[PDB]
Order: structure tokens, then C-alpha cells, then sequence
């Protein structure tokens, strides 16, 4: 199977420059091309430009010229994608995909901020039809994301967890809630598993009936 | 550069019925070759995007036989026959034929299904959380149908403006509705001073609008 592995999430200050990688494995890289792709948060798909590995041959857009390089190294069967200069207007998932869009890398998000990282807070969302909805507060957290599961990834029907939200404050919020029988909350633990990269901080809350 | 427009932002349809989006080009997108050069994507929230047509008119390896597409050089369909509500998702098109390569600006679809008013829960703030000088009093309305839905928060029966901030999810991929949360934000010393906390809902599947209310410290 032919796989385009992306590097990891990115915060980077801004002013600097970032380098993000696309290892291809399962088919001879120097025979196809590697396309860049950019999506802003909420927004839709932006064609950066073109690299031919074997060659070393590029396109950019326009639009890109200044901000981006693309270089392949054919020895680790690997692209890169340079961005310069970076400002806010370049936070974004930078997806690269071989030519034509069959084959995708899983993207990269690269969030530019001056901004210090800060760990969330978790607070319970405790329960109080037969049905009971209880949750997790995830507050005052920075950059995104954070990833949220239940009872270790044994509770996954009935969850929402809603997109976060930029608060007034600068950091993000977020909340996620799943609904249960009522009768289960005598005789079974809610757990809700907080996960924020960034921080290196993972909390596991319980969520007890008030 | 060759500009696609996509003319409808979103296109709904209910399952097991058909459906057909848009896409234009500023250019015909004709190759002496003989094919067109117009692709369809389609991306799943949260997902990288997935090719479904290339070259106009031809089904990539692996795509179900109800999506196709046709065109003429310069106008492009692509037909989903048979929806699934599984098919939620954004669709672009995009043309290969000259750098720099572009994307049309995605049209949605939105699955229709029966109108569900929400289910609403409200959640006043944990005492973990007061400790800390801040309480956050949540409303989620659940599993509704359609995306609309308003909501005011009165607190002491006095309508409250600027201190809200509500996140909607994506239309479930499986009943095709959605959930909604509102977080009202106010200090410790603000919550502890009233005692009456309500969140009013208005929703198409509603006759008139539904309140869920606690009273502090009961």
C-alpha cells in the first residue's frame, strides 16, 4: 500500500520559519509527483505548488512563491515544505498528496503564535425518558487541540464532543457530553479522558452523579 | 489562472434520493489529449480530502458506482445517485490542466431528515470550578433537526447579552442531526449573587420556545 506519512503538529512563533515533512513508502518516490496543499481552519482547499522528485523540478502559486520552498530527498523518500516568514495567516493543516489527489498524507496543523502554551482545566459536567446527560468542562487551554474519549475508548455511542471556542480571553474551550441510561449511573464509572499535546498534560476526570 | 466556482454553498437531499452539484471554470478545461481536466473531492470532517472523479467523467479505483460525473468543458456535475446519510461532507472540484492548479470553493451536503426539536440539559457550574473564581453554567441541546436553533439565557429573568458562546457539531453521519452547547461565562461572586439560571431554546420542531432552569444551591 502506497502511504504519505506527514510530520507532527507545529507551534511556531511568528517571524520564524517551519519545515514539515511527507515520508512516501509503498512505490518509487522519484516516479510521481508530490503536491502541497493548505486549509485554513473552517475554510476550504488552497494549491500550493508542485515538486517532481526525480527531477527536483517545481511549480509554486503565485500566491506561495515567497512563502513556500519544496525540496524531496530521494535517499529518505521524503518532501518538505518550507514556510518562511510566518504569520497567523499561515496557521492551517498543510496536507501534501501525490499527483493527481488518490494518495493523501493525513495533513499537518501548524498553528503561528507568540502565545505561551497553557494546560486545561477539566471540570465535571455531572448528571442530575430514562436518559441522563453528563459531560466534561475542557476550560483555558492553549493552542488547539485537545482530544476528549470516555472510559478509555469503551464509551464512544451517545458522545459529543463540540468543536472548540475561542474565548475572549485568548485560550480555547471546549465540552464533551454523551447520554447514558439513567439507570447505569448507580453502577457504572464515567470517566472522560482529556488529552492536550501541547501541554503534555492528560487528565482523567470522573464524572459522579451529584 | 483558471477560476472554478462551485454556485451552491451547500445542496440537501434525503437519503435515497439523488443529488447533483456544480462546478464552472473561467476556462475550458479541454486537453488535446481528449480528456477534461476537472476532479471531484470529497472531504469528510476532520479527514484529508478523497478523489471520487477524475478526468470529468471516470470513477477513481475504489469509489461506489452511484457517484459520476459529466460536463462540458466549461460546466460539471457530479451526480450522487442513492444517498446515504453517510455521505455528509464537503465536495470540491478542482482543475489539473494548468499551474497553478485550483480548488473550487466546496459545497456541502446536508442531509434532510425528519424535524427533531432538541432535547435541552442544563449544567450549573461545578463547585471544582468555583473554587477557582469562575462558573460556567452549560446548556446542550441534543440530537436535533435542523441546524437552527437560538438560545437566550436569563438569569434572575433578566434577558443576558454578550456573555454566551455556543459550538455546534457536525451533522451525525448516522442520524443526520445536531447538537448544540452554550456556555454562559460569569465570575464566582456574580454567580453566587442570583439565583434563578435559565436557557430558552427556539427550534423549528418547537411550538413555542422550551426552558430548562436550576435554581442555585437546590
Amino acid at each position: 500500500q502506497v502511504q504519505l506519512q506527514q510530520s507532527g503538529a507545529e507551534l511556531v512563533r511568528p517571524g520564524t520559519s517551519v519545515k514539515v515533512s511527507c515520508k512516501a513508502s509503498g512505490y518509487a518516490f522519484t516516479n510521481y509527483l508530490i503536491e502541497w496543499i493548505k486549509q485554513r481552519p473552517g475554510q476550504g482547499l488552497e494549491w500550493i505548488g508542485v515538486i517532481n522528485p526525480g527531477s527536483g523540478g517545481t511549480n509554486y502559486n503565485e500566491k506561495f512563491r515567497v512563502k513556500a520552498t519544496l525540496t524531496a530527498d530521494k535517499s529518505s523518500s521524503t518532501a518538505y515544505m518550507q514556510l518562511s516568514s510566518l504569520t497567523s495567516d499561515d496557521s492551517a493543516v498543510y496536507f501534501c498528496a501525490r499527483g493527481g489527489g488518490y494518495y493523501w498524507g493525513q495533513g499537518t496543523l501548524v498553528t503561528v503564535s507568540a502565545a505561551s502554551t497553557k494546560g486545561p482545566s477539566v471540570f465535571p459536567l455531572a448528571p442530575s425518558g430514562g436518559t441522563a446527560a453528563l459531560g466534561c468542562l475542557v476550560k483555558d487551554y492553549f493552542p488547539e487541540p485537545v482530544t476528549v474519549s470516555w472510559n478509555s475508548g469503551a464509551l464512544t455511542s451517545g458522545v459529543h464532543t463540540f468543536p472548540a471556542v475561542l474565548q475572549s480571553s485568548g485560550l480555547y474551550s471546549l465540552s464533551s457530553v454523551v447520554t447514558v441510561p439513567s439507570s447505569s449511573l448507580g453502577t457504572q464509572t464515567y470517566i472522560c479522558n482529556v488529552n492536550h499535546k501541547p501541554s503534555n498534560t492528560k487528565v482523567d476526570k470522573k464524572v459522579e452523579p451529584k | 489562472d483558471i477560476v472554478m466556482t462551485q454556485a451552491a454553498p451547500s445542496v440537501p437531499v434525503t437519503p435515497g434520493e439523488s443529488v447533483s452539484i456544480s462546478c464552472r471554470s473561467s476556462k475550458s478545461l479541454l486537453h488535446s489529449n481528449g480528456n477534461t481536466y476537472l476532479f471531484w473531492f470529497l472531504q469528510r470532517p476532520g479527514q484529508s480530502p478523497q478523489v471520487l472523479i477524475y478526468r470529468m467523467s471516470n470513477l477513481a479505483s475504489g469509489v461506489p458506482d452511484r457517484f459520476s460525473g459529466s460536463g462540458s468543458g466549461t460546466a460539471f456535475t457530479l451526480r450522487i445517485s442513492r444517498v446515504e446519510a453517510e455521505d455528509v461532507g464537503v465536495y470540491y472540484c478542482m482543475q489539473h490542466l494548468e499551474y497553478p492548479y485550483t480548488f473550487g470553493s466546496g459545497t456541502r451536503l446536508e442531509i434532510k431528515r425528519t424535524v427533531a426539536a432538541p432535547s435541552v440539559f442544563i449544567f450549573p457550574p461545578s463547585d471544582e470550578q468555583l473554587k477557582s473564581g469562575t462558573a460556567s453554567v452549560v446548556c446542550l441541546l441534543n440530537n436535533f433537526y435542523p441546524r437552527e436553533a437560538k438560545v437566550q439565557w436569563k438569569v434572575d429573568n433578566a434577558l443576558q447579552s454578550g456573555n454566551s458562546q455556543e459550538s455546534v457539531t457536525e451533522q451525525d453521519s448516522k442520524d443526520s442531526t445536531y447538537s448544540l452547547s452554550s456556555t454562559l461565562t460569569l465570575s464566582k461572586a456574580d454567580y453566587e449573587k442570583h439565583k434563578v439560571y435559565a436557557c430558552e431554546v427556539t427550534h423549528q420542531g418547537l411550538s413555542s420556545p422550551v426552558t430548562k432552569s436550576f435554581n442555585r444551591g437546590e
